[PDB]
RNA sequence: GCUAAACCUAGCCCCAAACCCACUCCACCUUACUACCAGACAACCUUAGCCAAACCAUUUACCCAAAUAAAGUAUAGGCGAUAGAAAUUGAAACCUGGCGCAAUAGAUAUAGUACCGCAAGGGAAAGAUGAAAAAUUAUAACCAAGCAUAAUAUAGCAAGGACUAACCCCUAUACCUUCUGCAUAAUGAAUUAACUAGAAAUAACUUUGCAAGGAGAGCCAAAGCUAAGACCCCCGAAACCAGACGA
RNA sequence: CCGAGCCUGGUGAUAGCUGGUUGUCCAAGAUAGAAUCUUAGUUCAACUUUAAAUUUGCCCACAGAACCCUCUAAAUCCCCUU
RNA sequence: CUGAACUCCUCACACCCAAUUGGACCAAUCUAUCACCCUAUAGAAGAACUAAUGUUAGUAUAAGUAACAUGAAAACAUUCUC
RNA sequence: CUCUUACUUUUAACCAGUGAAAUUGACCUGCCCGUGAAGAGGCGGGCAUAACACAGCAAGACGAGAAGACCCUAUGGAGCUUU
């Protein structure tokens, strides 16, 4: 019994069908778009680590702008948010600085009266009480 | 081999409405195996290409190259092809709307070298192809001015949003 | 080894092993020491002694050995007061 | 693949679940075979699950064409007008049922 | 395999049954008669 | 290319024909006929192979020696030639020893 | 396969060869243990517990005389002439339960063996039978067949 | 030629496919098409939408004067 | 597969006529090294790993386990209640529709294999309507096989072929190991 | 849109059976195919070597008159590699078939032709409508690479993440082999199509059967025995020997 | 392409050497050394894989393991408990 | 403060080592029996190619490149130059 | 040769006709310094940068061509010589 294989232009088409928008001859030429098919997922698959930081990268760079706009820096924003137990991400922030301008200088005011208090507490030794935006709420 | 260019002008199109504009009638001739090559040809019908006809004959008739000798027998015969079958009223009123060039089949002959060395040369041969159609050439495209370049950045400039948010 | 003969088309046997070992059938294989004869007057009694003992074989040894006998060579015989009819089978052993 | 295939915006149709919420699947055709391997599974599915299915979603229509095929094929229409096809050959009746309710819940 | 070279069309010039033997004779082109029963209807 | 463009003429199978309505008869002729017969004495072929089996080297040196005699001289020869080439790729090379 | 070498390419040397150094199936001295071993005679065992089985079970009957025959025509044995058989030895194991009286012919036979059937009343005999004859008496159809 | 017919029918399909594609059919009204009931599919459609329509009011929602002129003059040229 | 013979085979590089000769001298010439035309790599060459007929498929399973197919196949056909027991396979006519519109009314199946006990007692109305049927085969007790009995729908069975069978069936369930071949005398056998 | 693509027959392979075996006239051992003149020339004779032995030097299986078994036993052997009986035992046998190939397959074969070689000798390629061609302005199209329809715009293994947006932004040192380690300026590859490479005993394991017995004479057996299943590739030297052909 | 011609055959010469070795998916998985006309290889061990049986294994407390003698070394072996 | 495939969070989980080894699936083909717009259970085997300066065939690149050709006029009669 | 120059012919280049070969993983085929299988068009930091033909040049592509002939290895060959 002599076998051969029938179905050859389906196996090679489930590949070529991923080259079609290549350019030159790695579109049309099996052995040529194979390597660069293969290329092409192997760098989707790694692309999924790229955009997570790319994205974080982008909204700091847009909440650092917005803090200048009203005397702050990204450091000050984001330490002093974290010590009046507000915890929203880069994503919600730099999505308020856009589309809740108002909601967003709300927001940098907090920090800049949660960082002064700070200050005035370090030259402090204990005795004064502390701030009123510097209480934490406790949860059992 | 495919012919199927000679069987495009034996398509018979549904007797038109009143109302319908008239239909441009299109003509479709050839020649086959000409002992020349394609390359060579291709700029041939890529100089006629969008020309009338009367204009396109004068073009190859001072021409040097042996494929517009050959061109502008094609064209006299589909000239006369096309008021004499096509029921084309008006001779001059065709313009080249289609003309390129083809690989015909071509033989095989040996080429000899020095040291018992040889080649294989192949006896070129190559097809036309012309579409005519009835009407005068359609105007050229003017060039792109500035007003069209400024209109189309503003309209970039309008067209993007803010990306990677709400 | 010849694994397919030539007239037969089947295994061989090494002729070099039964001229030097015996096989109980338990699986052992039984030897000789080599230099049993040779130069015993350099030698001590107690080496000796040792010399002309009937040895043990391990299981890479017997596993070579049972590669190069056929089955002819394994199977269980009843000689008439043979004096390793009591060693062709184990007692007492576990695993 | 991303840059081989198209992409869209996420989407409602006719800001569904505004008002009210409205079942998208509005058609079920089923094609399965008297005799055949291959629609044993589909076959014991419209004898127990089908007229079970069909109570809840009265507003989807069942059509079950039983004819002869080596392959059989469920066919789902959408309001919108999307026409999806999928294969049940060599399925089993718990592969089939979750299938199913699968179509009616997309759009 | 699956190679057949075609040239381009002849276009016989002389339409007329005269010429053809006419010229057939010119060739050495030999046609004898035909035998043969059946006639057409 | 490679692959045809029309489907091919149908493959109509008779599955009730003499051969295959009457396959496997007489397979137990010894069970059942007090073993006067041995079913396989029921196959048919060549007579170095009724009743046998074995491998490529097995069967050329069998059929070597029971029809040998008979056979056509080029034949011959390169029967000889291939239990040669079996004798040394047998014997001589593999993975294992 | 692995990665070239004769490994890969199916050139290994043949089973035994140590690489060059005397091998061991060759560096040791040979002694006699198989000398003469298509010569020696064997004598398949028959135990008094197996002969007092094949009577409890009818396979084998005492009330006529126990031969070769009677008792490989009862599956008792099984005799291998062409491998230098010589007959059975009939063997003392089993001695204390067997109790029979039977009138029984064994190429071989221990002291103990005898004392055992010779106890109970029966009568034990020793016979020698050549190669040409122990197949005949093991299989007497086949050589009725042979027209000899 | 290769013997086999799983791989030519498997071939059959795409061309049609490719076929339809350069030469896509006029569309057709669904009820043309198989797989329909009008009276079932016009149930649902009051379910769908969660109303108590009445069945008799609602499948003259759907019936327009064009149509029933046009249904008039198929009959009147066969007769009927 | 223990009666089938492949008579598939190819020719080796060997066999192929010719290439004898190297084609082009080892070195030198700028191609790749060849020592004959008809190598595998080559068009025309040899088949490396080809089939080598002809080739026997030839093998026994023990007596007793043939012997207890049949039992299980005998006893499948009862249990699906696919068996049916006569007294005699004699018609009243020789006509083969008859037979047909039988197996119609009692619905017996599509096909069905009927065993007479043997093939020169077999009545010749039977043998009239069953020898222009295709689906309607009979066959005598000595010819009953697993394949024929899986393939066929419906079987049936004599009165005599049933004593029959059971005889030779239950042999084996009680017998000694053979000495000697049973086609050779024995003092119970046969019978 | 060209080039092309697509097909199913020709016949072949393996068995069985049967032993096999010419012719019109004329010409042909001289320079064969050449009508006609003095002759006497006559046939026989161990194969070797490659290879294995990891060199090599004795040695290294080659149908020789019945399948099986005896038995890979006796025996031979740098007692190494390996080689290897007999006595005895004793079976079956109905040509007209195929889980064989289907035009790169299967015979080399359309042919031992064309062509190559002084000679011995080597040795191809390919075909395809239809019931009708006395229907040929015919049998639709849709499919490889290669081109054409339709050249190109900063920036980079050519893509991916994306994006309103093709490109611009960010990220990313082809593949295989071979190596301690290759983006390596180490190997191979123009590309498409087709062809092109893991063959098996010993024991052991798994799943049935029967069980101190197993096996359809042979053999094994101190739970074994029977059966099945499942593990051992391709191309490539320079060489050596025999017999022919050549000044 | 004569340090010894060519053709065919033995012949599928041999090659521890180079090259090549075709569907998907998961899993475990880097190794003291000895001998060898042997170090471009192979066999044994060691490492590694799978199945099976059984009971200890790893980590480690005291106590304990040399005089001759130059570095009075970092450590090791043994080892219940955990 | 920035900062991973580390860790947590929503959900899921057999789904990142050469040689080697173990295991679960499978394309097409033939056969048995089914099936009947292309499948099922099994049994078989010339059973799967991005690579061997691989074989054959087709078509590209180099490239419309290298290279190749016909002494002159005329009445095509003839003459003229070399 | 100092120390080259002028002219003729062939070649050449343009028009027309005919039409090969080695070569080629894919290419959208820049420079400097540094890095690195130790000598980068492809990596890092910088500089440069609309697209495109023709004719020239031979610094680089460890450029093409011939599985290095030198050297070493193979229990690979052969020719010659010999106490
Ligand atoms: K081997
Ligand atoms: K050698
Ligand atoms: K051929
Ligand atoms: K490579
Ligand atoms: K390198
Ligand atoms: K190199
Ligand atoms: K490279
Ligand atoms: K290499
Ligand atoms: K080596
Ligand atoms: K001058
Ligand atoms: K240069
Ligand atoms: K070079
Ligand atoms: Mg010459
Ligand atoms: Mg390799
Ligand atoms: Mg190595
Ligand atoms: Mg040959
Ligand atoms: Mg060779
Ligand atoms: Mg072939
Ligand atoms: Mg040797
Ligand atoms: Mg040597
Ligand atoms: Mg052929
Ligand atoms: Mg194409
Ligand atoms: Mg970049
Ligand atoms: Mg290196
Ligand atoms: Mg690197
Ligand atoms: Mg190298
Ligand atoms: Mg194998
Ligand atoms: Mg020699
Ligand atoms: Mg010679
Ligand atoms: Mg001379
Ligand atoms: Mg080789
Ligand atoms: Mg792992
Ligand atoms: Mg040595
Ligand atoms: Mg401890
Ligand atoms: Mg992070
Ligand atoms: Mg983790
Ligand atoms: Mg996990
Ligand atoms: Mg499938
Ligand atoms: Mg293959
Ligand atoms: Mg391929
Ligand atoms: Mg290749
Ligand atoms: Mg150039
Ligand atoms: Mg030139
Ligand atoms: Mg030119
Ligand atoms: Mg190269
Ligand atoms: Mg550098
Ligand atoms: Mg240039
Ligand atoms: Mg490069
Ligand atoms: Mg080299
Ligand atoms: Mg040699």
């Amino acid at each position: 019994l002599r076998n051969r294989v029938t179905d050859r232009y389906f196996r090679i088409q489930e590949v070529l069908k991923h080259a079609r928008h290549f350019r030159g001859r790695k579109n049309r030429c099996y052995r040529l778009a194979v390597r660069t098919v293969i290329r092409a997922f192997v760098k989707c698959t790694k692309a999924r680590y790229l955009k997570k930081k790319n994205m974080r990268t982008l909204w700091i760079n847009r909440i650092t702008a917005a803090s200048q706009e009203h005397g702050l820096k990204y450091p000050a924003l984001i330490g002093n948010l974290v010590k009046c137990q507000v915890e929203l991400n880069r994503k919600v922030l730099a999505d308020l600085a856009i589309y809740e301008p108002k909601t967003f200088k709300s927001l940098a005011a907090l920090a800049s009266r949660r960082r002064h208090e700070g200050f005035a507490a370090a030259l402090g030794d204990g005795k004064e009480p502390e701030g009123i935006f510097s209480r934490v709420v406790q949860y059992h | 081999i495919s012919r199927k260019w000679e069987k495009k002008n034996k398509i018979v199109y549904p007797p038109q409405l009143p109302g319908e504009p008239r239909r441009p009638a299109e003509i479709y001739h050839c020649r086959r195996q000409i002992k020349y090559s394609k390359d060579k040809m291709w700029y041939l019908a890529k100089l006629i290409r969008g020309m009338s006809i009367d204009q396109a004959l004068a073009q190859l008739e001072f021409n040097d190259k042996k494929g517009a000798k050959i061109i502008k027998e094609v064209l006299l015969e589909a000239q006369d092809m096309a008021v004499r079958d096509h029921n084309v009223e008006f001779r001059s009123n065709l313009y080249i709307a289609e003309s390129t060039s083809g690989r015909g089949q071509c033989l095989k002959r040996i080429r000899y070298h020095g040291r018992g060395r040889f080649g294989i040369m192949e006896k070129v041969y190559c097809h036309y192809f012309v579409k005519l159609v009835e009407g005068p050439p359609p105007p050229p495209e003017p060039p792109k001015t500035a007003v069209a370049h400024a209109k189309e950045y503003i309209q970039q400039l309008r067209s993007r949003t803010i990306v990677h948010t709400l | 080894l010849t694994y397919f003969s030539a007239r037969k088309g089947k295994r061989k046997t090494v002729k070099a092993v039964i001229d030097r070992f015996l096989r109980l059938h338990c699986g052992l294989w039984v030897r000789r020491k080599a230099g049993y004869k040779k130069k015993l007057w350099k030698k001590t009694p107690a080496r000796k002694k040792r010399l002309r003992e009937f040895v043990f074989c391990n299981k890479t040894q017997s596993k070579l050995l049972d590669k190069m006998t056929t089955s002819f060579w394994k199977r269980r015989n009843w000689y008439v007061d043979d004096p390793y009819q009591k060693y062709h089978d184990r007692t007492n052993l576990k695993v | 693949t991303a840059r081989g295939t198209p992409s869209r915006f996420l989407a409602s149709v006719l800001h569904n679940g505004l008002g009210r919420y409205v079942q998208q699947l509005q058609r079920l055709s089923f094609s399965v075979s008297r005799d055949g391997a291959s629609s044993r599974g589909a076959r014991e599915f419209v004898e127990r699950e089908v007229i079970d299915f069909a109570r809840r979603n009265p507003g989807v229509v069942i059509y079950v064409n039983s004819r002869p095929c080596c392959v059989p094929r469920v066919v789902a229409e959408y309001l919108n007008g999307a026409v999806r096809e999928e294969s049940i050959h060599c399925k089993s009746v718990e592969e089939i049922s979750t299938l199913v309710q699968k179509l009616a819940d997309q759009s | 395999t699956k190679k057949r070279f075609t040239p381009p069309i002849y276009q016989p010039k002389f339409k007329t049954e005269k010429e053809f033997m006419q010229h057939a004779r010119k060739a050495g082109l030999v046609i004898p008669p035909e035998k043969s029963d059946r006639s057409i209807h | 290319i490679g692959i045809r463009l029309t489907l091919p003429p149908p493959k109509v199978v008779d599955r009730w024909n003499e051969k295959r309505a009457m396959f496997g008869v007489y397979d137990n002729i010894g069970i059942l006929g007090n073993f006067e017969k041995h079913p396989k004495e029921l196959i048919r072929g060549p007579i170095w192979l009724r009743g046998w089996k074995g491998n490529e080297l097995q069967r050329c040196i069998r059929k070597r020696k029971m029809v040998g005699s008979r056979m056509f001289a080029d034949d011959l020869h390169n029967l000889n030639k291939r239990i040669r080439y079996l004798y040394k790729h047998f014997n001589r090379h593999g993975k294992f020893r | 396969r692995g990665h070239k070498g004769e490994r890969q390419r199916g050139t290994r040397p043949r089973l035994g060869f140590e690489g060059g150094q005397t091998p061991f199936y060759i560096r040791i001295p040979k002694y006699g243990f198989n000398e003469g071993h298509s010569f020696r005679r064997q004598y398949k065992p028959l135990s008094l517990n197996r002969l007092q089985y094949l009577i409890d079970l009818g396979r084998v009957d005492p009330s006529q005389p126990i031969d070769l025959t009677q008792l490989v025509n009862g599956r008792g044995v099984t005799i291998q002439p062409l491998k230098r058989d010589y007959g059975v030895q009939l063997v003392e194991e089993g001695a204390d339960t067997f109790t029979a009286k039977v009138n029984i012919e064994v190429q071989l036979a221990s002291e103990l063996a005898i004392a055992a059937i010779e106890k109970n009343g029966g009568v034990v005999t020793t016979a020698f039978y050549d190669p040409r004859s122990l197949d005949i008496v093991c299989k007497p159809v086949p050589f009725f067949l042979r027209g000899q | 030629v290769k013997k086999g017919f799983r791989a030519a029918f498997r071939f059959q399909k795409e061309l049609e496919r490719q076929r339809l594609l350069r030469c896509p059919p006029p569309p057709v009204r669904r009820s043309e098409k198989p797989n329909w009931d009008y009276h079932a599919e016009i149930q649902a459609f009051g379910h769908r939408l969660q109303e108590n329509f009445s069945l008799d009011l609602l499948k003259t929602a759907f019936v327009n004067s064009c149509y029933i002129k046009s249904e008039e003059a198929k009959r009147q040229q066969l007769g009927i | 597969n223990f009666k089938r013979i492949s008579y598939a085979k190819t020719k080796t590089r060997a066999e192929v006529r010719g290439g004898g000769r190297k084609p082009w001298p080892q070195k030198g010439t700028g191609r790749a090294r060849h020592g004959s035309i008809r190598s595998p790599l080559w068009r025309g060459g040899g088949v490396a790993h080809g089939p080598r007929g002809p080739t026997s498929y030839y093998y026994m399973l023990p007596m007793k386990v043939r012997a207890l197919g049949l039992k299980v196949a005998l006893t499948v056909k009862l249990a699906q209640d696919d068996l049916h027991i006569m007294d005699s396979l004699e018609l009243p006519t020789g006509d083969p529709q008859y037979l047909t519109e039988l197996a119609h009314y009692r619905r017996w199946g599509d096909s069905v294999l009927l065993v007479d006990l043997t093939h020169e007692e077999m009545p010749q109305s039977i043998v009239e309507a069953t020898s222009r049927l295709k689906t309607f085969n009979l066959i005598p007790a000595v010819g009953l096989n697993v394949h024929s009995m899986l393939k066929h729908q419906t079987l049936v069975l004599t009165l005599p072929t049933v004593a029959f069978l059971e005889d030779k069936l239950l042999w084996q369930d009680s017998r000694y190991r053979p000495l000697y071949p049973f086609s050779l005398p024995y003092s119970d056998f046969p019978r």
